[PDB]
């Protein structure tokens, strides 16, 4: 085991499990969060697309790494990188790699409320019920330790204050004074 | 004494100087700690005292290298300095000196 | 006496609660599938 293991210099913001990705439920409410940081931190965020499945380290080994790279060279003028990945709903998913992500937890806190949400996005998402609630029971069992910052409000200003300080606190750790 | 003293303690204000301007030298990367770090007396830092000591899993942005045997960096954490980071070679000498 | 003789010896006051709790958590993560999915 080396001491030194390369990250970026600006770690990037993941947004993880209020379900499975590829869904109604849980894209929609992370693309409030796309949302919120593209004008929150507009000027000090680069916030992009991550098709490529970055858990790998299917798609080749030089379609990550360019991936990765990518990312090395977004985080290299001290700017906040945040991807909206597809692929990663989970913190042992990416504890391999080296980019090392600010995971955080969207938490619904009752399964009873998830599951009154699928019903209200369609009968097309009320074929996936039981598959939506196994791995945010998953992210249930997660420690939270483990996550860098917990999610679990529910009015939009809440969780994204709390998601606003985190970030700027982070800014000020990674922009020392002069 | 006299003799060792002339180049002993001009090889820190080199190294300060060292230290000095590079607060505003860019950041080049950054890496994982996998250990922890103290720095003491026997380390033989060439500025004594102003290395910085971290914990597991701690992230240095690594600003620059000072010699084989440091580097120049700082923890990344509000109100955190600059200070000085062994190279990994140097962290195992530090390993194999405590055995002898 | 009948506000603490006969609904805390039921406890429905927990289940009503809840409920608004669970009012609070509807409105509240709608609005965020409702933010979401035009923006």
């Amino acid at each position: 085991v080396p001491p030194y293991d390369v990250v970026p210099s600006m770690r990037p913001i993941i947004l993880v499990g209020p379900s499975l990705k590829g869904y109604e439920v849980t894209d929609m409410m992370q693309k409030a969060l796309f949302d919120f940081l593209k004008h929150l931190f507009d000027g000090r965020i680069s916030i992009t697309r991550v098709t490529a499945d970055i858990s790998l380290a299917r798609s080749s080994l030089a379609e990550v790494q360019s991936e990765i790279e990518r990312i090395f060279e977004l985080a290299r003028t001290l700017q906040l990188v945040a991807l909206d990945a597809d692929t990663i709903n989970h913190p042992a998913q990416l504890s391999k790699t080296s980019l090392a992500p600010i995971i955080v937890y969207i938490k619904i806190t009752s399964p009873k409320v998830l599951q009154r949400l699928i019903k209200s996005r369609g009968k097309s998402q009320s074929k996936h019920l039981n598959v939506q609630i196994a791995a945010s029971e998953k992210l249930a069992q997660c420690p939270p330790e483990m996550f860098d910052i917990i999610l679990d409000e529910n009015q939009l200003e809440d969780a994204c204050e709390h998601l606003a300080e985190y970030l700027e606190a982070y800014w000020k750790a990674t922009h020392p004074p002069s | 004494q006299g003799p060792h003293m002339a180049l002993r303690k001009e090889a820190e204000r080199q190294a300060l100087a060292q230290l000095e301007k590079a607060k505003t030298k860019p950041v080049a990367f950054a890496v994982r700690t996998n250990v922890g770090y103290n720095p003491s007396p026997g380390d033989e830092v060439p500025v004594e005292g102003v290395a910085i000591t971290f914990e597991p899993k701690d992230f240095l942005h690594i600003k620059e290298k000072y010699n084989n045997d440091w580097w120049i960096g700082r923890l990344v954490k509000e109100g955190c300095e600059v200070g000085f980071i062994p190279s990994p070679v140097k962290l195992d000498s530090l390993r194999l000196l405590q055995e002898q | 006496t009948k506000e603490r003789e006969k609904a805390k010896s039921r406890g429905t006051f927990q289940k009503l609660r809840e409920k608004q709790q669970l009012e609070e958590d509807l409105r509240g993560y709608m609005s965020w599938i409702t933010q979401g999915e035009v923006m």
